[PDB]
């Protein structure tokens, strides 16, 4: 029958599905490929367009472009294609019969969501729509209503505390260090071994190596010492052609940047200090529950042994009597969307929808009035 | 190089 | 002219590492339960007693024609050679004519395996043995010796 | 033939052999050597009954070579003699060959890659001004080979009489920075065989004796497999000596030469060419491509050209590539070599792959008007009409 | 009285001299020639391998091999020969009495420095040594402490931004694209005229054609039409055997690969965008000083028209109110060596050497802690 | 060819 679609559209990987399911129906790396070589044969397929897994497959002759970068849609001529593909080619459903719940990171350009609403209501002709913060979705995906959502996608990382359903905007923290920055740092440090990756195609290989073999250390200096002393901490990966490379010390040097951004030259604070600061910006009467219900989410917090590291860090920073518990669900990689589908199955969210005529009567700015 | 490029 | 580039990649013989090469199968019962072949003590007892025909037949009673162990094969070969190279040159025809076709097809293998490690007069008698065994069994025996896949 | 009755001819114009026919055909209608001969007298030959014209071309100029001085109009894919080439083309479109009225026909021509542009420009000029063709297209040879095989990806190793070239193509997108071109082919192998035979006391110094040595290299010679084992066979045994009867009647004996003349493709330093063999050049061409295309390039190695018909060339190429891969990718891990999957596609009719691909492409694009270079466009622009193909010339 | 040796050893050309001079004592191509014929005039000076200039004067009968490709030493037996020829035949000085200041490209594998130190301390037995980044010496020699160095050697092109002496290692960029690739691309585009150069002894003739005739066009899409309309741009060259070639259009299509690497089949951006991105990676405050102090160096930047085109590019790329000044002196072919000789002569440097005692205590792994 | 090699 008639339901409400849910299109996360986070950076790196676009997720989409139908409300009610426990997993996004169509998830694909949100990229656009473009051929950098001139075709000569008749019979070859499309040109100037390759989206998702189709682009990932033929990346050997394409240049890849992420339309989203650090949470801000840089090129709309490609994001429109991404939406067209996830509507007509992956979910395989007309977008003029279903509400759509999009997601946006906190503290973003207003024109971003303005153009989002304008494109949703002007090209795909959806009946209604809604844009929500990813954190609120993540907490609404954990079934909790009191916690500090620590989300970390590929282009943004944000700590958002929420208490009794009330969101505190004064304490929302957003660090820009995220997954793709870790991928770049890995590409840079892999040169020490002698492995050069400089193509946007081989960036995918590096990203897969990262999310397959990289793990964040519990004690950085001790792990460095053990890696420098012995070879019992060296893993082997196999490139697509068939070569086998070895990564040792890099394995934990790559994710360690999340706690010491100075590795990237970014003179800022880590993600654990960001969590601690976003907590210390809340009222004094609620800091303990936030200390107790820290929830993680996103495809950049699945590194083995990250929950214990964050817990150690916060406990070192937080007072002794305060108890620290890092709620790390082993499904967080899609948690926000799960939250998305959840927020789409409540009779309380079936009236917060920005109607088509509501957009017509006031223009695209209505997103700021209705959506928070 | 060892991986990527020759050197 | 001459080549000033590395050509050492031609020395590696990948054909010995092939996966479609021919491997000689052997039966699972013939690989698990090995046959010890002849009993040497019985043979020395029958030789001390002085009966040549019965010692000959006891040398060909059972043979490691199914095992893969080199020690048992070498020992059985040694015993049967000890029996063959000790006959009188006259009683060879009588001993040969007392064997079935398989007996001759095995005696020819034990002969052709005695030429490879000869002694002062081992081959001079193995040649007479070969003469009689070929008179009885014909070239088919020599061919069943050549085209065998397990040597005794 | 298209919807206008204008025959669509396909002509390969190779350095060592012309293969011509019509579009959609399954076999070249005419395959004849590309050489032009002129009658001469020799003190060792006597013929007085076969009429020899003042200009023999093609097949008759090769079968009657004993009484002619022959010369090829092409060399290394570059037309050295334009008058002899015009005679060869007059004969090709003449009555005792493909019989067409060139005023009302389209033609599909070829050309090797990385070739001087004045060559193609002059060929198009000749085709539009002398024969006045109604349409001309000049396709790429590797593209035609992949058309004939029925693929969209693969690394064409096209080794003709005049020149060897390795061209990879991925998913239909041509990578022109990986096109390699080695200048050793049938003709240099024939010259090396002439040298080796001269070491034995036979002298082939005339223009006609070159075709005799060519026909010897085609019957007897073969590419070795384990060159140490082949040298052991040639030095220890006598099972490689084979006799051949020259046209005059002499009987020559060819031994180890059988595997030394065609070895100059894998070991060029034998003929004073400083480079790498066809196997090492293929491996470097592949390993110069992006990481995501190498694994598919290894599985679609398409052989083409006559000079790849030596008995045992696919297997030797595969063995060379496996050894290179074991030493320079797996760094010496024999366990992983069994996982390496090559597939050297050597079709049986691989001697005319370019013509079959041209036939397929012409059968596809005969009825279009944005594919062919029309004579009107030539009369209007000149040698600029070639910009239709994608080759920018002013 | 002991004076350090400044020995560059970059790809393509090795330049050695004494510390405290205004010009390198000995410059020679870093090649090793193996004879590819078997000569029987024994006793007439036959050898097994000719190094440096002795190879060029014989390149007709030799196979020339470069031990350093893209800044990485691919053959250490040959590099030991290069260094021995530098020490005992070009400089004529024992190495065991002077410290040696070598140079290296940024983002090279650590094995390169490790083996450089191991060779300089175990084979040549030097009392002290050092390894410096080339683009830092290229700023030392320019008489500055703030600027972005754009060093484009024969085999590698890297950009290093420095401000007030504090280098920004998070903005150092590298591009494996230099004279050796321009020379191999000219060898390809020369076939359009009919000229076929293939032997390693003709790559030198092509490199000479490139370094004597080729220039960088200020406007490529206009100079193409110019060279197409009239023959007022052709130049003739005389091969060492008599034949004459003529090249009209290739002249600026050879160095145009620097600004459009797609000509060579490379995804990476040109040198102007490589410099601009490396500027915009720094902080907002120091970008104005980096703009107006853009230094050039290395042989590949010795093209007539390189500074004009670089300025026209980085000015159309930089904000409209920033002043761009391409510092390009005619002595930039050897700025790195002058910087090395300046650095090695300073007094405050005499404590930055790596002493033989230090190497005996920690092995070749020390060059990572001392050398920046 | 015109320069280099014959053709
Ligand atoms: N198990 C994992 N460990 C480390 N990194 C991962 C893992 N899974 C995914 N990633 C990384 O997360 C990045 C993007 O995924 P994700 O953050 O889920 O996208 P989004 O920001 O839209 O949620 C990718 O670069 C990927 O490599
Ligand atoms: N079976 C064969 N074995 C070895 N060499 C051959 C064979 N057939 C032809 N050749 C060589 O290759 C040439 C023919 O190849 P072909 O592809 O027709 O050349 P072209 O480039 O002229 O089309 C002949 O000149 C001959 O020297
Ligand atoms: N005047 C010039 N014009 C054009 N290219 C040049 C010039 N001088 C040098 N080159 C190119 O740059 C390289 C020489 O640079 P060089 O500074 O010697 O490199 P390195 O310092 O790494 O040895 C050569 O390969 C050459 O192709
Ligand atoms: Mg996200
Ligand atoms: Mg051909
Ligand atoms: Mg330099």
């Amino acid at each position: 029958d008639i339901a409400a679609l849910v299109v996360d559209n986070g950076s790196g990987m676009c997720k989409a599905g139908f409300a009610g399911d426990d997993a996004p129906r169509a998830v694909f790396p949100s990229i656009v490929g473009r051929p950098r070589h001139q075709g000569v044969m008749v019979g070859m397929g499309q040109k100037d367009s390759y989206v998702g897994d189709e682009a990932q497959s033929k990346r050997g002759i394409l240049t890849l472009k992420y339309p989203i970068e650090h949470g801000i849609v840089t090129n709309w001529d490609d994001m429109e294609k991404i939406w067209h593909h996830t509507f007509y080619n992956e979910l395989r459903v007309a977008p003029e019969e279903h509400p759509v719940l999009l997601t946006e990171a906190p503290l973003n350009p207003k024109a971003n969501r303005e153009k989002m609403t304008q494109i949703m209501f002007e090209t795909f002709n959806t009946p209604a729509m809604y844009v929500a913060i990813q954190a609120v979705l993540s907490l609404y995906a954990s079934g909790r209503t009191t916690g500090i959502v620590m989300d970390s996608g590929d282009g943004v990382t944000h700590t958002v505390p929420i208490y009794e359903g009330y969101a505190l905007p004064h304490a929302i923290l957003r660090l820009d260090l995220a997954g793709r920055d870790l991928t770049d740092y890995l590409m840079k440090i892999l040169t020490e071994r002698g492995y050069s990756f400089t193509t946007t195609a081989e960036r995918e290989i590096v990203r897969d190596i990262k999310e397959k073999l990289c793990y964040v250390a519990l004690d950085f200096e001790q792990e460095m010492a053990t890696a420098a002393s012995s070879s019992s901490l060296e893993k082997s990966y196999e490139l697509p052609d068939g070569q086998v490379i070895t990564i040792g010390n890099e394995r934990f040097r790559c994710p360690e940047a999340l706690f010491q951004p100075s590795f990237l030259g970014m003179e800022s604070c880590g993600i654990h200090e960001t969590t601690f600061n976003s907590i210390m910006k809340c009222d004094v009467d609620i800091r303990k529950d936030l200390y107790a219900n820290t929830v993680l989410s996103g495809g950049t917090t699945m590194y083995p042994g990250i929950a214990d590291r964050m817990q150690k860090e916060i406990t070192a920073l937080a007072p002794s009597t305060m108890k620290i518990k890092i709620i790390a669900p082993p499904e967080r990689k899609y948690s926000v969307w799960i939250g998305g589908s959840i927020l789409a199955s409540l009779s309380t969210f079936q009236q917060m929808w920005i109607s088509k005529q509501e957009y017509d009567e006031s223009g695209p700015s209505i997103v700021h009035r209705k959506c928070f | 190089w060892x991986a990527x490029c020759p050197a | 002219a001459r080549n000033t580039l590395s050509s050492r990649f031609r020395r590696v013989d990948i054909d010995e590492f092939d996966e479609n090469k021919f491997v000689d199968e052997q039966e699972e019962a013939a690989a698990a339960a090995a046959e010890p072949g002849p009993d040497p003590s019985e043979v020395d007892g029958l030789l001390r007693q002085g009966d040549m025909l019965r010692a000959f037949h006891a040398a060909l009673r059972n043979s490691p024609v199914n095992t893969k162990n080199q020690a048992v094969k070498e020992r059985a070969q040694g015993v049967v050679l000890k029996v063959l190279t000790n006959f009188k040159s006259s009683e060879i025809e009588q001993a040969v004519q007392s064997l079935d076709r398989n007996g001759v097809d095995l005696l020819m293998k034990y002969i052709y395996k005695g030429f490879e490690k000869p002694t002062e007069n081992s081959s001079a008698v193995l040649l007479q043995w070969h003469e009689k065994a070929l008179a009885v069994g014909g070239l088919g025996s020599i061919i069943r010796v050549l085209t065998a896949r397990k040597t005794v | 033939m298209d919807s206008q009755g204008r025959k669509v001819v396909v002509c390969d114009n190779g350095t060592g052999f012309v293969k011509c026919g019509y579009a959609g055909s399954n076999f070249p209608e005419h395959i004849f050597p590309a050489l032009v001969g002129r009658p001469i007298i020799r003190s060792t030959t006597k013929v007085g009954n076969i009429e020899i014209k003042d200009l023999m071309v093609g097949d008759e100029a090769s079968e009657l070579r004993s009484m002619l001085e022959v010369n090829y109009p092409m060399e290394n894919g570059i037309v050295r003699n334009w008058d002899d080439m015009k005679h060869l083309w007059d004969y090709t479109f003449g009555p005792e060959k493909l019989n067409i009225d060139t005023r009302n026909c389209k033609i599909l021509l070829t050309e090797p890659p990385m070739n001087p542009t004045k060559n193609r420009e002059k060929i198009v000029e000749v085709m539009f001004e002398t024969y006045q063709f109604s349409g001309v297209y000049v396709a790429i040879q590797a593209v035609l080979t992949l058309y004939a095989q029925g693929l969209l990806t693969g690394v064409v190793v096209d080794s003709g009489d005049g020149v060897t070239h390795i061209c990879p193509v991925y998913e239909g997108f041509s990578l022109p920075h990986l096109t390699r071109r080695l200048d050793i082919a049938g003709r240099d192998i024939t010259r090396y065989l002439i040298k080796l035979l001269l070491l034995r006391g036979y002298a082939f110094n005339h223009s006609a004796d070159f075709e005799t040595v060519r026909m010897i290299k085609e019957k007897l010679c073969y590419v070795g497999y384990n060159i140490e084992q082949e040298q052991k066979l040639a030095l220890e045994t006598t099972v490689l000596v084979e006799s051949y009867t020259l046209p005059d009647g002499r009987i020559i004996k060819v031994g180890g030469e059988r595997f030394e003349a065609p070895e100059a493709l894998f070991q060029p330093h034998l003929i004073n060419v400083e480079g790498v063999g066809v196997a090492e050049l293929l491996f470097n061409t592949i390993q110069a491509a992006d990481i995501d295309t190498r694994s598919e390039f290894y599985k679609h190695i398409v052989l083409s050209g006559g000079s790849t018909m030596y008995p045992g060339l696919p297997s030797r190429l595969e063995r060379e590539l496996k050894q290179l891969y074991l030493e320079r990718v797996l760094k010496g891990d024999v366990e992983k070599l069994s996982k390496f999957k090559i597939r050297i596609e050597d079709p049986p009719r691989r001697k005319h792959m370019v013509f079959l691909g041209g036939a397929v492409l012409a059968d596809i694009m005969k009825d279009k008007d944005n594919f062919w270079m029309t004579r009107q466009e030539y009369q209007e622009k000149g040698v600029r009409v070639l910009e239709k193909l994608g080759v920018t010339v002013r």
